């Protein structure tokens, strides 16, 4: 029965971990888009005139 | 006209080429060299004008 209990615990913790990882992926993609915009602004407005 | 969008330096023209899963741009760019020093001035007076 220890194996049953451990199975339940592992399952639950595994879904929690996967949800956290997916949220991290989404946030990372958004930050990447924002930083790409920032790089474009830096390279275009500073080194020249807009 | 936007700087550093295509190439490093003043841009002239470009050519596209294909790839298995993408595109490849060849950019032709203009870059100066062989500078000097000289001496400058903002305006020149003459007859008070």
């Amino acid at each position: 029965e220890a194996e049953v209990q451990i199975d339940r615990l592992i399952t639950g913790r595994l879904q929690s971990l996967q949800t956290y990882v997916t949220q991290q992926l989404i946030r990372a993609a958004e930050i990447r888009a924002s930083a790409n915009l920032a790089a474009t602004k830096m390279s275009e407005c500073v080194l020249g005139q807009s | 006209k936007r700087v550093d969008f295509c190439g490093k330096g003043y841009h002239l023209m470009s050519f596209p080429q294909s790839a298995p899963h993408g595109v490849v741009f060849l950019h032709v760019t203009y870059v100066p060299a062989q500078e000097k020093n000289f001496t400058t001035a903002p305006a020149i007076c003459h007859d008070g004008k």
